[PDB]
C-alpha cells in the first residue's frame, strides 16, 4: 500500500529535515515580510497606499471608463495625485 | 498592416508554443531516463 | 529517521498556527481595517 | 514502443500523486487559478474597476477580500496580458481586472482537466465512469454562472467576483433585480441541494444504526474489513424501520446509491438552466394576474407584492455604489422608503 | 425474410410507476402557477 | 426487460431500422416547419413593416425564409411592403407546402425501410453480420456536405443562380434580398460583413470536397481506430453531439451580439444597441445636420424616419422580457401606431433637461431629469415633504418636435410627468392596446427566444456528449466491473504503471 | 378554474401516497 | 383573476400525457408476469 | 531596484543552505538512476 | 533506499514555498497604519 | 438477407469494415491541420472579441455601409 | 370567431381519455 | 390467499381500430357544438 | 384554435385509415 516515496512521518521527525527547514522556513517568512515592509508590493501590483486613493480635495472614484485608453486613464489618475 | 494587437497576438502565440514545447521537452527527457521495468 | 518525537513536532507546529492566526485577529483591531 | 508509449508509461506511473495525460492540462491550470486568487486577495485592489478595496494589503479580511470583475468598460474583453488593453504591462493588467479573466479562464480549463482525470483514472483502474458523469453538474454551474451569464449581459463586470462577501452581494443582486427566488429552475436546484443533504445524513445515520455486531469493542469502527464479502449492516432491518416509520423505504442498494447520484446532480443542472435564462434577463419576475388585480384594487396584498417592494428598495439603494460606471445620482426625495425608516 | 431479431420486451415495475407519477404530479404542481401566470 | 430509458437501443445493430427511425425524425422536423409556417401565415399582419414588423408579432420561421430570399405571399403582399407582386411558386405558402409534401414522402420511405430491414447492403460480406463502414461513410457524407456548402455559396448567395440573402444598412432601414459578392480579404472574417458569409461557404465547401475525398480513400490509422472505437457507432453519436452543441453555442452568440446573418429587420434590435445608445446617436447626428443647414427644430425632428425612432425605444430591446410572459411583443406594450414626436423638457428658466433612460437591468426606474452636464434638476419625488426637485417646483414643461404631437407644448404638471415616465423608455409612441388586449408588460423578441432555447439546448447536449462518450470508451464495464478484479490491481505499489499487469514488481 | 386545478393536483398526490404505502410491491427477502 | 386561459389545457396535458405513458408501460408489464 | 535584492536574498541563502546539506544525498539519487 | 526529489517533492514545495512567503507578507501587513 | 438492384450498386461502399492503416498512419499530418485550425479559430474569436484589431476591419454594424 | 373557450379542453379530453383507455387495454393484450 | 374470481381482460387490434374510429368521429361531430 | 382542432382530428382519422388497412391483423385460414 505504498508507492515508494519516503513516508511523511519519517521525514518531519528526522533531524536532517529540521536542519534544512529551520532555515528555509524563516527565510521565506522574512522575504515575504520584506516584500511588504519595503513597499515593493504596492509598486508591483499598483495597489493604492492609504494616502493615494484620492487627491486631497477629491471625492470621485478614478474609475476606468474606456476599454482601449484604460491604461492611459489609470496613468492620468496617478499623475493627478503627484 | 501589422497592427500593435497583431504583434501582441504573435507574442502570445510564441509564448504559448515556448511553454508547451519546453514542458514536453522536460516530460520526454524524464520519461526516457526513468523507464518502467517489464 | 524517528529522532524528533512526533508529538513534539505537533505541539510546536500547532502553537505556531495559533501565533500567526492570533496576530491576524489582533490586526482586525489595529491599523488598516480597524475602522479607526 | 516509441516516444509516445514511453511518455504514456511515465505519465501513468503509480505514484503518490497520479499525473496522467490529463495532468498536463489540470495541474498548471488548477495551480494558476488558485495562485491567481491568493495573489489577488493578498495584494490587488479593485479601486479602478469598482471603487473598492479588496486585498489584505488594503485592510480587508478573509470575508471581504475578492478578485473583482473588470470594469464595465472592458465589455467581454479576454483581457490577455499581451492584449490591447494592458499591452503587456503587468501592473496595469492587475488594475484593469485581468486577474479575473485569468482565474475564470484557467479555472474553466482546470475543471475540464479534472473531469478528464476522472475519466483517465477510471479507465486505468477498471470502474464505471459515474463519478465523472456526476461532476458534469459543478461544471454546468460554473460555466453558466461565471461565463454564460456575464456573456449575455453588458460585460464581465456583472459576473460574480471571487470573494466571500462579493458572492454574498451576487446573491442579493439576483434577488432584487431578477427576483431569482421566484424562479422554478432555482427552486428545483434548492430541492436537489437540500434533498441531497437529507439523503446524505439519513443514509449515513441508517447504516450506522443498523450495523451488525462484528466485534466486541464499544467502538464499532474496528469491526469492518475492506475485503470482507458480507454487508456490514442490515438492509432488511433498515427497510423494516423506515417502512414503519415513514411508510416507504428503499429495498434495492443499487437504486439507493444511484438515487444519491441522481438527486443533487439533477438539481444543479436545473439551476444552471435558470441562470442561462437570467443571462438574457428572462426572469420569472412577476405573475401578471397578481399585478393586474393589485393595480386596480389597493386592498389586495400578498407575500408576492410584499417581496417586490423589497426588490425595489434593494435596486434603488444599492445601484449607485454597485454600478459606479452608470453615475446614478438618486436625490434623497426619489428613494423608495416606508414610514419612519 | 425472417422476423426481426432485435426486438425486446419493455418493462416498468410498480415502484417506477409510483416514482414517475410523483415526479409528474409534483412538476405540474410547481409549474401550473407559471402557466396560469 | 428493457427499462423505459433504453427502448431505442434495439436499433444499434439494425442499420435498416436505424435508417427508418432517422427517416421518421426527418419527416417530423420537416412537418413542423410546414405547420409552423402555415400558422405564422394565418396570424401575420403584413400591413405595416415600419411599426409592426414580423419580429413585433412573434414570428419565428418567417424571418428564416426571408433571410434566404423568400419575401412574398401568393396573396400579393411582400414583407418589404411592396404590393402587387408575383413571387412565383417559392412564396411563403409554397415553401410551407413543399415541406409538408417532403414530410409525407419521408414517412412513406420510413415505412419501407422498417419493413424491409434485412438488406444485404447492411451485411459484412466476409462475416455475414450487420456492419457499417463508418470511416468511409464519413468520407462520402463529408463530400456531399462539401458539395452543398460550396453550391450554396457559389450559386444561391452570389445570385449567380439564386436570390442572394437579406442585407441592409447599418441602422436597419432599407433591408432587402440582394446578391452578395464574396469578400476574400481579412474583412471576410468580420461578422458584420455579408461578403464573408459568401467566401466562407465557397472556401469551406472546397475544403469539404477535398477532405471528403481524403476520407473516402484513406483508411484510419490502427492507433486511432482503436483509441476512438471506430467500429462502434456510438463513438459517432458522441462526437456528432459535441459538434452539434458547439454549433448551437455559436448560433446563440451571433443571435445575441448580432452579425450579418441575424439582421435587425428580421429579428429585432440587440440589447447592446440600447446599451450604447446606437440609434439615439444616429438620430441626434441627423437632427444636428438639419439644424446645421438652417432647418428649424420642427423640421429637423420631422425629418426623422419613424422606423429609426422606433428602434430607439426600450420596448424593442430583447433584454426586457420575462420567461413566462408569452406571445408577441405586441401583447405587451401593444401594437405601435405612430411616433408621438421627440419630447424636449425645460425648466422654468428655459434650460433643456434630459430624462435619465431606463437601463435594461431594471424592471422599474425613477424619473430623474438632468442638464447637459449631468446635474440633477428635476425628478418625480417619492417622499413629498422634503422635495426640492418636483416638476411643480421647477416648472418643468414638455414640447414635442416631429411626429404626431409636433409643435405642441404641455405645462400642466400631471401631463408633463406622464410623458416623462414614457421618456425613460426612449422615444414615445402611440400604441393600440385594445386589439390584442395588451397587458402593458414588456416581452422579449424572437432574437431573445431563439438565443434562450439554443443556449439551453447546447448546455444539455454537453451532457449528452459526456454520457455517450463515456458509454463508448467504457462499453466493457457498462453492466458492472469485473467480478474477479484482482485486489492487487487497484491497490498501490503492486504495478509500476497503473492498470498495466506487465509492469508487476 | 385555477383553484380547482391546484386542489385537484394536490388531491392526486395524496391518493398516490395511499397506494405507494399500502399497495407497494412487497419487499421479499433473498 | 385574469389568468392565461391556455394555462388550464397546458396543465392538463402536462399531467395527462406523461402519466398515461407510464400507466401503459406498467400495465403491459404486469400482464407479462 | 534595490528592494528586489533585499527580498530575494533570504531565499537564495535558504536555497543555498538546503543545497549544501542535501548535495551528497542528491548525487547518490542521480547515480542509482543509472 | 528512498529518493529525495520526487514528483511528490515538487507538488509539496509548489504549494508550501509561496504559502510561507504569503504568511510573512500578511503578518507584516498587521502593522501597517493609515 | 435481401438483395436489391440499388443494394448491388452501393455494395463496395460498405465492404471495408474494420480495415485500418498500420500503426500511426497519417496521425502526424492530422495533428498539423488541427494545429492550423486552432490558430485559425483563435484569430476569428479575437477579431469578434476586439482583442485582435486589424486595419480596415471595423467589427461593428457600421461595416454594412 | 367568438367560440366557447372550454370547448378546446372539452374536445381534447373527449378524445384523449377514451382513446388512452383503449390503448392501455390493447397493449397489455399484446404483451401476454 | 388470492381471489379466485380474477380474469384477464382483452382488446384485440381490430377492436382498437374500431374503437379509436368511433371516438375520433364522435369528437369530429360534437366538437362544433362544444365550440358553439 | 378551433380550425386547428378540426384539422387535427381529421388528420388522425386518415392516419388511422393507413394503419387499419396496411397493419391489420391478417385474416388467416385457421
Ligand atoms: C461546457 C463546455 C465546457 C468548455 C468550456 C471551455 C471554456 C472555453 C473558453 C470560452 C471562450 C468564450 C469567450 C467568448 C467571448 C465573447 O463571446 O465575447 C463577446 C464578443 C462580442 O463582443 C461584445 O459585443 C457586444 C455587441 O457589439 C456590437 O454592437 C454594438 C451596438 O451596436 C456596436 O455596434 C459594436 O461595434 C458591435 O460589435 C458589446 O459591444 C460588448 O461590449 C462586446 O463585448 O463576441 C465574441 O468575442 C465572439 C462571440 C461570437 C461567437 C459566440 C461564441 C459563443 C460563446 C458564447 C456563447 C454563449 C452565448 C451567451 C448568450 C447568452
Ligand atoms: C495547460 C497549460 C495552460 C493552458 C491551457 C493555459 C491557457 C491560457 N492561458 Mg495560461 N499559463 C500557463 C499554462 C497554461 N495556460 C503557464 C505554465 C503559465 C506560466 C508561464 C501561464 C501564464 C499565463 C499568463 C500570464 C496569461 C495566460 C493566459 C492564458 C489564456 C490565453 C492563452 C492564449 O491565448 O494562448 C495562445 C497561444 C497558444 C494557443 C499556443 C498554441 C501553439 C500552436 C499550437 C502552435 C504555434 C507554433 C508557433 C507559434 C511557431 C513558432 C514560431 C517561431 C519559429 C518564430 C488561456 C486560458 C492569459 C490570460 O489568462 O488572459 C486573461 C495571460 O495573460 N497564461
Ligand atoms: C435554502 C436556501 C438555498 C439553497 C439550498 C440554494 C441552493 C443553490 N443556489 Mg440559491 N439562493 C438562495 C437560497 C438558496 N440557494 C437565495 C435566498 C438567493 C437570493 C436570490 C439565492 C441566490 C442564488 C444565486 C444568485 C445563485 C444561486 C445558486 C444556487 C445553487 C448553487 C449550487 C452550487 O453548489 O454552486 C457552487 C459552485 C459550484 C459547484 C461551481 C464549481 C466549483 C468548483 C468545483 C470548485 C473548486 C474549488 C477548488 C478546488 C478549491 C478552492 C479552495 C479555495 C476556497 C481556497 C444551488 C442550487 C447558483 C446557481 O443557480 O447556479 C447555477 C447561483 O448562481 N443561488
Ligand atoms: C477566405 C476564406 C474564409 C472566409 C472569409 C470565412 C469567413 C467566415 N468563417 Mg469560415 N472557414 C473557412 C474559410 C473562410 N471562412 C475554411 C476553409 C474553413 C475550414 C473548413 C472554415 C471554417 C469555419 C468555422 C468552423 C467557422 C467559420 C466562421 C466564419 C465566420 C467568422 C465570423 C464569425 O461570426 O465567427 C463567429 C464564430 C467564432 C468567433 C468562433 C468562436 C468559437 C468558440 C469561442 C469556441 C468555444 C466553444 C465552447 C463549447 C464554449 C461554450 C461555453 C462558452 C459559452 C463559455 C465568417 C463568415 C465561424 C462561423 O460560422 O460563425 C458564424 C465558425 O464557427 N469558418
Ligand atoms: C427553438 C424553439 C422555438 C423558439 C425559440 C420559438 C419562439 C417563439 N414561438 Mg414558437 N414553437 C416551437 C418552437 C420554438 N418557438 C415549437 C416546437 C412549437 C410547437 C409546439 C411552437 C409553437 C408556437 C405557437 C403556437 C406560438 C409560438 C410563438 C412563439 C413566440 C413566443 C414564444 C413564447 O411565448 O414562449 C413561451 C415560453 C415558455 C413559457 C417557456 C416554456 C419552457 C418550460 C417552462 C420548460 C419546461 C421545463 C421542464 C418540464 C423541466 C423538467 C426537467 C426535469 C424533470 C429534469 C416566439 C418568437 C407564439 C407567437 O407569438 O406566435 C406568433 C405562438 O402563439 N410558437
Ligand atoms: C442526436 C441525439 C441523440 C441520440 C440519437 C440519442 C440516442 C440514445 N440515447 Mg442519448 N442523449 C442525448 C442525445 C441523443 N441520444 C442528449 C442531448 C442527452 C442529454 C439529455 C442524452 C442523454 C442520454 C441518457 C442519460 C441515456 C441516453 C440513452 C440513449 C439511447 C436510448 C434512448 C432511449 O431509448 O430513449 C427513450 C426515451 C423516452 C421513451 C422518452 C424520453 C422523453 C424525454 C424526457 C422528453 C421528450 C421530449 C420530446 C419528445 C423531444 C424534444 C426534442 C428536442 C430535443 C428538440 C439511444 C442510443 C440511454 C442509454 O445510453 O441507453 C443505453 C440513456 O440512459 N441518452
Ligand atoms: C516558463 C515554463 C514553465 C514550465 C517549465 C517546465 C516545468 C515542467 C516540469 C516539472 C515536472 C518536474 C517533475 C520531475 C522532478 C523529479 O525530481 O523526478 C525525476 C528525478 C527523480 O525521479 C525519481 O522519482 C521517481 C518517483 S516519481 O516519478 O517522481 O513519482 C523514482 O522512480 C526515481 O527512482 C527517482 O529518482
Ligand atoms: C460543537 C461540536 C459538535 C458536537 C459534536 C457531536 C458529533 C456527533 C455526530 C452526530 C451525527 C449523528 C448521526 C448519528 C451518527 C451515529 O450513529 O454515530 C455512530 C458513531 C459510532 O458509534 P459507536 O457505538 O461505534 O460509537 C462509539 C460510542 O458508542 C462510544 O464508543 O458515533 C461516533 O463515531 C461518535 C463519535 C463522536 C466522538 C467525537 C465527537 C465528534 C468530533 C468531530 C466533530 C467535532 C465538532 C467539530
Ligand atoms: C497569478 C500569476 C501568477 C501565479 C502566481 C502563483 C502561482 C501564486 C501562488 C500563490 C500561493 C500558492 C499562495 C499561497 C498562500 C497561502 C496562504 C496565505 C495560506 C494561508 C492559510 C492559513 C491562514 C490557514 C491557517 C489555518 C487556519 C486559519 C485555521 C485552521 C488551521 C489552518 C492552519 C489551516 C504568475 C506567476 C504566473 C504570473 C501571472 C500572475
Ligand atoms: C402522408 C402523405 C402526405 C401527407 C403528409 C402530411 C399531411 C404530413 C403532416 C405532417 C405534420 C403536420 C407534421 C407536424 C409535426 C409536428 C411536430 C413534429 C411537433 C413537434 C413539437 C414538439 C417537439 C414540441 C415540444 C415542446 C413543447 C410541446 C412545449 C415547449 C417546449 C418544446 C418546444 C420542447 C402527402 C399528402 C404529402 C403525400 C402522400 C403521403
Ligand atoms: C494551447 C496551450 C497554450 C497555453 C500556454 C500559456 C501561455 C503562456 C503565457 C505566458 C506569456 C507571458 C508573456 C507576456 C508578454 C507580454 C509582453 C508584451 O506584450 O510585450
Ligand atoms: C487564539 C488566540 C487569539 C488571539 C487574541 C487576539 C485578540 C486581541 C484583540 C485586541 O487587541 O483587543
Ligand atoms: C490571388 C488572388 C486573390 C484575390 C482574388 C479576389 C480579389 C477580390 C478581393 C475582394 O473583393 O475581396
Amino acid at each position: 500500500g505504498t508507492t515508494g516515496e519516503r513516508p511523511f512521518s519519517d521525514i518531519i521527525t528526522s533531524v536532517r529535515y529540521w536542519v534544512i527547514h529551520s532555515i528555509t522556513i524563516p527565510a521565506l517568512f522574512i522575504a515575504g515580510w520584506l516584500f511588504v515592509s519595503t513597499g515593493l508590493a504596492y509598486d508591483v501590483f499598483g495597489t493604492p497606499r492609504p494616502d493615494s486613493y484620492y487627491a486631497q480635495e477629491q471625492r470621485s472614484i478614478p474609475l476606468v471608463t474606456d476599454r482601449f485608453e484604460a491604461k492611459q486613464q489609470v496613468e492620468t489618475f496617478l499623475e493627478q495625485l503627484k | 498592416t501589422i497592427t500593435p494587437s497583431l504583434k501582441g497576438f504573435f507574442i502570445g502565440l510564441l509564448s504559448g508554443a515556448v511553454v508547451l514545447g519546453l514542458t514536453f521537452a522536460v516530460l520526454i527527457a524524464i520519461s526516457q531516463i526513468d523507464k518502467v521495468q517489464r | 529517521g524517528g529522532r524528533i518525537p512526533l508529538w513534539i513536532v505537533a505541539t510546536v507546529a500547532g502553537m505556531g498556527v495559533i501565533v500567526i492566526v492570533g496576530l491576524f485577529f489582533y490586526g482586525a483591531y489595529a491599523g488598516l481595517g480597524s475602522s479607526l | 514502443r516509441g516516444w509516445f508509449d514511453i511518455l504514456d508509461d511515465w505519465l501513468k506511473r503509480d505514484r503518490f500523486v497520479f499525473v496522467g495525460w490529463s495532468g498536463i492540462l489540470l495541474f498548471p491550470c488548477a495551480y494558476l487559478a488558485l495562485g491567481g486568487w491568493l495573489t489577488g486577495t493578498t495584494f490587488v485592489t479593485s479601486w479602478y474597476t469598482h471603487g473598492l478595496a479588496s486585498s489584505y494589503l488594503e485592510g480587508c479580511n478573509f470575508l471581504t477580500v475578492a478578485v473583482s470583475t473588470p470594469a464595465n468598460s472592458m465589455g467581454h474583453s479576454l483581457l490577455l496580458l499581451w492584449g490591447p488593453e494592458a499591452q503587456g504591462d503587468f501592473t496595469r493588467w492587475c488594475q484593469l481586472g485581468g486577474l479575473w479573466t485569468f482565474i475564470a479562464l484557467h479555472g474553466a480549463f482546470g475543471l475540464i482537466g479534472f473531469m478528464l482525470r476522472q475519466f483517465e483514472i477510471a479507465r486505468l483502474v477498471g470502474v464505471r465512469p459515474y463519478n465523472a458523469i456526476a461532476f458534469s453538474a459543478p461544471i454546468a454551474v460554473f460555466v453558466s454562472v461565471f461565463l454564460i451569464y456575464p456573456l449575455g449581459q453588458s460585460s464581465w463586470f456583472f459576473a460574480p467576483s471571487f470573494g466571500v462577501a462579493a458572492i454574498f452581494r451576487f446573491l442579493l443582486f439576483f434577488q432584487g433585480f431578477h427576483n431569482w427566488t421566484l424562479n422554478p429552475f432555482h427552486m428545483m436546484g434548492v430541492a436537489g441541494v437540500l434533498g441531497g443533504a437529507l439523503l446524505c445524513a439519513i443514509h449515513g445515520a441508517t447504516v450506522e444504526n443498523t450495523l451488525f455486531q462484528d466485534g466486541e469493542g464499544a467502538s464499532t469502527f474496528r469491526a469492518f474489513n475492506p475485503t470482507q464479502a458480507e454487508e456490514t449492516y442490515s438492509m432488511v432491518t433498515a427497510n423494516r424501520f423506515w417502512s414503519q416509520i415513514f411508510g416507504i423505504a428503499f429495498s434495492n442498494k443499487r437504486w439507493l446509491h444511484f438515487f444519491m447520484l441522481f438527486v443533487p446532480v439533477t438539481g444543479l443542472w436545473m439551476s444552471a438552466i435558470g441562470v442561462v435564462g437570467l443571462a438574457l434577463n428572462l426572469r420569472s419576475y412577476d405573475f401578471i394576474s397578481q399585478e393586474i388585480r393589485a393595480a386596480e384594487d389597493p386592498e389586495f396584498e400578498t407575500f408576492y407584492t410584499k417581496n417586490l417592494l423589497l426588490n425595489e428598495g434593494i435596486r434603488a439603494w444599492m445601484a449607485p455604489q454597485d454600478q459606479p460606471h452608470e453615475n446614478f445620482v438618486f436625490p434623497e426625495e426619489v428613494l423608495p422608503r416606508g414610514n419612519a425608516l | 425474410m425472417e422476423p426481426n431479431p432485435n426486438r425486446q420486451p419493455v418493462e416498468l415495475n410498480r415502484t417506477s410507476l409510483y416514482l414517475g407519477l410523483l415526479l409528474i404530479l409534483v412538476l405540474a404542481l410547481l409549474f401550473s402557477s407559471y402557466f396560469f401566470n | 426487460g428493457l427499462p423505459w430509458y433504453r427502448v431505442h437501443t434495439v436499433l444499434i445493430n439494425d442499420p435498416g431500422r436505424l435508417i427508418a427511425a432517422h427517416l421518421m425524425h426527418t419527416a417530423l422536423v420537416a412537418g413542423w416547419a410546414g405547420s409552423m409556417a402555415l400558422y405564422e401565415l394565418a396570424t401575420f399582419d403584413p400591413s405595416d413593416p415600419v411599426l409592426n414588423p414580423m419580429w413585433r408579432q412573434g414570428m419565428f420561421v418567417l424571418p428564416f425564409m426571408a433571410r434566404l430570399g423568400v419575401t412574398g405571399s401568393w396573396s400579393g403582399w411582400s414583407i418589404t411592403g411592396e404590393t402587387g407582386i408575383d413571387p412565383g411558386f417559392w412564396s411563403f405558402e409554397g415553401v410551407a407546402l413543399a415541406h409538408i409534401v417532403l414530410s409525407g414522402l419521408l414517412f412513406l420511405a420510413a415505412c419501407w425501410h422498417w419493413v424491409y430491414w434485412d438488406l444485404e447492403l447492411f451485411r459484412d460480406p466476409r462475416t455475414g453480420e450487420p456492419a457499417l463502414d463508418l470511416p468511409k461513410m464519413f468520407g462520402i457524407h463529408l463530400f456531399l456536405a462539401g458539395l452543398l456548402c460550396f453550391g450554396f455559396g457559389a450559386f444561391h448567395l452570389t445570385g449567380l443562380f439564386g436570390p442572394g440573402m437579406w442585407v441592409s444598412d447599418p441602422y436597419g432601414l432599407t433591408g432587402s434580398v440582394q446578391p452578395v459578392a464574396p469578400e476574400w480579404g481579412p474583412d471576410g472574417f468580420n461578422p458584420y460583413n455579408p461578403g464573408g458569409v459568401v467566401a466562407h461557404h465557397i472556401a469551406a465547401g472546397i475544403v469539404g470536397i477535398i477532405a471528403g475525398l481524403f476520407h473516402i480513400l484513406v483508411r484510419p490509422p490502427q492507433r486511432l481506430y482503436k483509441a476512438l472505437r471506430m467500429g462502434n457507432i456510438e463513438t459517432v453519436l458522441s462526437s456528432s453531439i459535441a459538434a452539434v452543441f458547439f454549433a448551437a453555442f455559436v448560433v446563440a452568440g451571433t443571435m445575441w451580439y448580432g452579425s450579418a446573418t441575424t439582421p435587425i429587420e428580421l429579428f429585432g434590435p440587440t440589447r447592446y444597441q440600447w446599451d450604447s445608445s446606437y440609434f439615439q446617436q444616429e438620430i441626434n447626428r441627423r437632427v444636428q445636420a438639419s439644424l446645421a443647414s438652417g432647418a428649424t427644430l420642427e423640421e429637423a425632428w420631422s425629418a426623422i424616419p419613424e422606423k429609426l425612432a422606433f428602434y430607439d425605444y426600450i420596448g424593442n430591446n430583447p433584454a426586457k422580457g420575462g420567461l413566462f410572459r408569452t406571445g408577441p411583443m405586441n401583447k405587451g406594450d401593444g401594437i405601435a401606431q405612430a411616433w408621438k414626436g421627440h419630447a424636449v423638457f425645460r425648466n422654468k428658466e428655459g434650460e433643456e433637461l434630459f430624462v435619465r433612460r431606463m437601463p435594461a437591468f431594471f424592471e422599474s426606474f425613477p424619473v430623474i431629469l438632468t442638464d447637459k452636464n449631468g446635474v440633477v434638476k428635476a425628478d418625480i419625488p417619492f417622499r413629498r415633504a422634503e422635495s426640492k426637485y418636483s416638476f411643480e417646483q421647477q416648472g418643468v414643461t414638455v414640447s414635442f418636435y416631429g411626429g404626431e404631437l409636433n409643435g405642441q407644448t404641455f405645462t400642466d404638471p400631471p401631463t408633463v410627468k406622464s410623458y416623462a415616465r414614457k421618456a425613460i423608455f426612449g422615444e414615445i409612441f402611440e400604441f393600440d392596446t385594445e386589439t390584442l388586449n395588451s397587458d402593458g408588460i414588456f416581452r422579449t423578441s424572437p432574437r431573445g427566444w431563439f438565443t434562450f432555447a439554443h443556449a439551453v439546448f447546447a448546455l444539455l447536449f454537453f451532457f449528452g456528449h459526456i454520457w455517450h462518450g463515456a458509454r463508448t470508451l467504457f462499453r466493457d464495464v457498462f453492466s458492472g466491473i469485473d467480478p474477479e478484479l484482482s485486489p492487487e490491481q487497484v491497490e498501490w505499489g503492486f504495478y509500476q504503471k497503473v492498470g498495466d499487469v506487465t509492469t508487476r514488481r | 378554474m385555477e383553484t380547482i386545478t391546484y386542489v385537484f393536483i394536490f388531491a392526486c398526490i395524496i391518493a398516490l401516497f395511499f397506494f405507494a404505502i399500502f399497495f407497494r410491491e412487497p419487499p421479499r427477502i433473498t | 383573476m385574469e389568468v392565461n386561459q391556455l394555462g388550464l389545457i397546458a396543465t392538463a396535458l402536462f399531467v395527462l400525457v406523461p402519466s398515461v405513458f407510464l400507466i401503459i408501460l406498467y400495465v403491459q408489464t404486469e400482464s407479462q408476469q | 531596484d534595490w528592494r528586489v535584492l533585499v527580498v530575494l536574498l533570504p531565499v537564495l541563502l535558504a536555497a543555498g543552505w538546503a543545497v549544501r546539506n542535501i548535495l551528497p544525498y542528491a548525487v547518490k539519487q542521480v547515480q542509482k538512476l543509472l | 533506499s528512498y529518493p529525495i526529489f520526487t514528483v511528490r517533492w515538487v507538488a509539496v514545495h509548489t504549494l508550501a514555498v509561496p504559502t510561507i512567503f504569503f504568511l510573512g507578507a500578511i503578518a507584516a501587513m498587521q502593522f501597517i497604519q493609515r | 438477407a435481401r438483395r436489391t438492384w440499388l443494394g448491388d450498386i452501393l455494395r463496395p461502399l460498405n465492404s471495408e469494415y474494420g480495415k485500418v492503416a498500420p500503426g500511426w498512419g497519417t496521425t502526424p499530418l492530422m495533428a498539423v491541420f488541427m494545429g492550423l485550425f486552432l490558430v485559425f479559430l483563435l484569430i476569428i474569436l479575437e477579431i469578434y472579441n476586439s482583442t485582435l484589431i486589424l486595419d480596415g476591419v471595423n467589427v461593428s454594424w457600421k461595416a454594412l455601409g
